């Protein structure tokens, strides 16, 4: 480690340099995964925002469960006692000067909202801020909500169903727009059954649940593509990058050799100087990405954990080590004459 | 009195593409501690290659080359322990200082760096007060005694000195060879030093005279 | 270029090297691009396939033209000739077992439909595949589609707006399934408007008719985001990389400086060998590209043109070419004397 | 006769961190064509950093160096068309072979390399049949005369010269001598030749003998 932490002293400009592309690199993962997971909370995060333990379905035959094919019967909530009613709809929402289609969730009336929405369900329809400004609306106003009309109680901020926000009604007027004497489309379970389900029945935990949106299947192929692509592409992009830069160490490793440094020598001042200098560039790259990500998350979804931050992070850091290691190995190989000979 | 290196008959052989350049041909090499073997002969005629084996940086195409109280140890913990180098060219690490230059090789070694050892060595080559130069702020001559002084700073048996005068005044190259055998005599060595100053064998016991590759009768 | 080429002769295996981190970070963009320009199209693939030239809007009180807002009178239809008339809704689609929300377009009886999709608008609705197969349906059954009972004509490959397949039907049906007098949500033009339109109406040109798309505004966002960071990122990766990469040349370079070679001389060697290599490996990377892209078109949407292969291709061919230029000036800036002395 | 070179009062002084180091004081040398003109000093004397002003390698801190007939000109084409360099170290590019190490000089002074002007200058410095030779597959002195033969292979007008036959044999570094002495009178060059070899003098018409940057009176 004696020569690999001086060659730092002795070419600072260079060190920023390389640190700067481990840094890029990272800076990229970080936000092309956090602007992926943002886009898959377009189908997900009204959901999650709920936040139940297990969800409970209703199919025929055994299927796959599907929450375009859900009903839950009034005796079917009476059954599971601590559970709460979720209806779930794609409707047509029409003003006087607009219209669309959103996503209508229905609740029983005075069911606290998850607080990354609004505040209390009640009697009527709470819209997300942005759709009521699309339709110019406010609270007080009548819409047309799957042909039935509907008052707008109050505006709320946007958790997403199926790519749009979501509208918060009372199971009864959920009922009404959605034409069915269903309570709702499944039963949130924020505890965890007690009770086992019927043939027709099928418990699913929230990651599952997913499963049962028709318009998530059908992109989530398209996301963990791009976080493949994204991540094979980098791990080979940093490996045999940092073998390029450990190469040019190839003659003073060399003249070590011929000294007498055994190869763990070597090797450990090889990683020792690739482990200082990708543990800043990541660093900085998972830092400027993480205040750059939620300096951004206002105008554009960005979904960001602590695993998809530090989870990338060492990604690139033993990624980089192990491209260190094939340089030294490959100088260390041969008799140390020829190495002082590929060197002029 | 065992050899310190038997060199018992050995060859290097390289291709030239279709060709091949025969660099040392059946060399018998065998000294002693405290000896000094001068080696002479003309630009090309296999010097370096002969010390390239001496100090087990390739093995020989044919031949063995052995240094006993080492047997049982590879080429690599070989050179470590019981050999010093004075290459041809300075082979100065870049981003070291002259100081430092000695002091890496106490680090390989296994042993904390002597920076007092190293300041006295550095004196020994008259460089005092250089030990913070870099290689950048070093002449030709005074980074071949930092290689030289580098040779020094172990406690090997078998010292292995190529041209190492080159680059060195009437005045001081007198003076390195004088160290050399200085040092061979009082720690029993085994050096070997190639030179083409032949006013220097009068410091050496027994010389060895070389031409294409072989060595002739002396 | 004496020296700069023979370099590439003397360790054709580091060329090689530094070649692929070329190939793929250009494979990077290449998927990461055509995979994003895949996320489009599930908003935009159905009015593209179409392929209009202009397209007639209806607003009131000079509004930015929506597709949920603009209704095609029968009369505004007589007036513009040449134009056919589209209408677009989103409904749901109902059949014994299962039911989904998917769009819904209306062509007159008899319309070619574009080759991307079956054959001809006949009477009643035809389905993409992958529709019927999820409604477990066939040509003669009866689905629900927009509370109406509808007979499925046949089925058709797959088109897209706002994120669902498109089902196809004629005129009266499309009337009966979105409860209108309507004929059309708007008129595609397949040649170019001769005549001037009203106060309340506009006509825009494809690229504007997806500003009409609610679900396309609110998405574009994200989708510009990603190729936004992927191209700065590549391209600050890729500079500062070919900077290191060059200046492991700044000993050979001070040494021809030394004997008298000019700065022209030294720049032109540095990008003639950079341009060699850097031309390899995006030639290479955008190969791969389109292959491995071709490959997996079926399984997962991804639209790539081909200014989306050789754009980014040349990009980084000259981004490239920037970054060795960097290098060289450094060592050039200085008299040779101190060159020759950062190098050992 | 004008001269080749004037180095009037020149300097070089570098910056030792806090300190400074004086490595050239108030040089006063000048050169007629025709002249090969020894320099002589011990190591870290000044005598490198006299020919790095010479050759116009880098500026003197104080004082100037003027090459006449190429004044009017910036440091770079005077060196690339009247000067031409013998390294200290051979200073030879990795990826050429030894032939390719003189063609190249012709390929940045922008004519089409003469493949036969450089196996002649080759083998007059004892190299013929060499010319395919990577520099891994030379010798130190060998490099050493691929360094020298490098310097001819264009029509500078003033030669220079730093220990060129530090890696030579006796036999070899006289015919060096010889060779740069003969090209210095046939085509009435000025040669400096910075040399530790004393016995060299006899080809050389003056020397200036140098000590801690000054030249001594001579
Ligand atoms: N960049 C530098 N910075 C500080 N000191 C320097 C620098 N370069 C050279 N020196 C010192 O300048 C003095 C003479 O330099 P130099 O001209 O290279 O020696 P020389 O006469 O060629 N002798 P030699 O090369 O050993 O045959 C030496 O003492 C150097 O330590
Ligand atoms: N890798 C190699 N491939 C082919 N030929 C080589 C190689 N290495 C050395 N030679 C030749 O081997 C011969 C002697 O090599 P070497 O031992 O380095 O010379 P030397 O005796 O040390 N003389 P010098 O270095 O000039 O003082 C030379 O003619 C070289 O051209
Ligand atoms: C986008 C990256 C631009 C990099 C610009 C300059 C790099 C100079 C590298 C310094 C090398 C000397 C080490 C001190
Ligand atoms: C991670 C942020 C990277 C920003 C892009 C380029 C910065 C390069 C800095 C090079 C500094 C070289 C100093 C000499
Ligand atoms: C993923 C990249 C792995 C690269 C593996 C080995 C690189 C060896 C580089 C060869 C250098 C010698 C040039 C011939
Ligand atoms: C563009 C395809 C890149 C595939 C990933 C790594 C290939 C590295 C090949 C290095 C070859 C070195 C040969 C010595
Ligand atoms: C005496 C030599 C010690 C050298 C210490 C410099 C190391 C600095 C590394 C900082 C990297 C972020
Ligand atoms: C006689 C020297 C000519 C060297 C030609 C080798 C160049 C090969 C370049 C191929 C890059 C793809
Ligand atoms: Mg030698
Ligand atoms: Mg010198």
């Amino acid at each position: 480690m004696f020569l690999g932490i001086r060659d730092i002293r002795a070419a600072a400009g260079r060190f920023a340099l390389i640190a700067s592309v481990v840094g890029l690199i990272t800076l990229l993962i970080v936000m092309l995964t956090g602007l992926t997971q943002g886009l898959g909370k377009q189908n997900t995060s009204a959901i999650e925002a709920l936040a139940p333990h297990s969800v409970v379905f209703t199919t025929a035959g055994g299927s796959s469960p599907e929450f375009t094919s859900s009903e839950i019967s009034e005796q079917q909530a009476e059954r599971w006692k601590d559970s709460t009613p979720l209806g779930v709809s794609q409707t047509r929402i029409e003003s006087d000067q607009n219209a669309n289609t959103t996503a209508v969730m229905g609740l029983p009336e005075g069911t606290p909202l998850p607080d990354s929405v609004g505040g209390f369900i009640e009697q009527g329809a709470l819209l997300p801020a942005e759709l009521a400004d699309f339709l110019h609306v406010r609270a007080g106003d009548h819409i047309t909500l799957g042909g039935a009309t509907v008052t707008v109680a109050g505006t709320v901020k946007t958790e997403n169903y199926s790519h749009t926000p979501v509208v918060w009604v009372d199971t009864a007027t959920w009922q009404l727009v959605s034409h069915t004497k269903a309570v709702g489309t499944v039963l949130l379970l924020n505890q965890e059954p007690t009770i086992q389900p019927q043939d027709n029945e099928v418990v699913t935990d929230l990651k599952g649940a997913f499963q049962a949106m028709p318009a998530y299947k059908s992109e989530r192929s398209s996301l963990l593509s791009m976080q493949a692509f994204l991540y094979i592409i980098s791990a080979l992009v940093t490996v045999a990058f940092l073998t390029v830069w450990t190469l040019q160490r190839t003659r003073d490793i060399a003249v070590l050799a011929a000294l007498g440094a055994s190869k763990r020598y070597l090797l450990i001042d090889a990683l020792g100087q690739a482990a200082i200098i990708l543990a800043a560039g990541v660093a900085l790259g998972a830092g400027i990405g993480a205040l750059l990500g939620w300096l951004i998350a206002g105008s554009v979804p960005f979904s960001l954990g602590w695993v998809s931050v530090l989870g990338p992070a060492l990604g690139i850091w033993l990624l980089g080590l192990i491209g260190a290691t094939i340089a030294v190995r490959n100088v260390t190989k041969v008799d140390p004459q020829i190495a002082l000979g590929a060197t002029a | 009195a065992a050899p310190v290196l038997s060199i018992t008959n050995a060859s290097v052989v390289y291709p030239d593409g279709i060709s091949t350049v025969t660099a040392l041909d059946s060399a018998n090499v065998e000294i002693f501690p405290g000896e000094l073997v001068a080696i002479v002969g003309e630009s090309g005629s296999g010097k370096s290659t002969l010390l390239s084996i001496a100090g087990f940086l390739q093995e020989p195409t044919s031949g063995t080359v052995t240094l006993h109280g080492a047997e049982g140890l590879d080429a690599t913990s070989t050179r470590r322990e019981h050999i010093g180098f004075v290459f041809q060219q300075p082979n100065l690490l870049g981003s070291l200082t002259a100081r430092e230059q000695l002091l890496i090789t106490d680090h390989l070694r296994g042993i904390k760096p002597r920076k007092d050892r190293a300041d006295e060595l550095l004196a020994r080559v008259g460089l005092k007060g250089l030990g913070g130069r870099r290689v950048a702020q070093l002449s030709g001559g005074q980074r071949q005694r930092v290689n030289i002084a580098r040779a020094l700073m172990g406690n090997p048996q078998l010292l292995l000195a190529d041209e190492p005068t080159s680059a060195l005044d009437a005045r001081l190259s007198k003076e390195i060879v004088e160290l050399l055998r200085d040092v061979t005599k009082e720690f029993a060595l085994a050096t070997l030093m190639v030179t083409h100053d032949r006013s220097q064998l009068a410091y050496a016991d027994r010389f060895v005279e070389m031409a294409d590759g072989k060595a002739l009768q002396t």
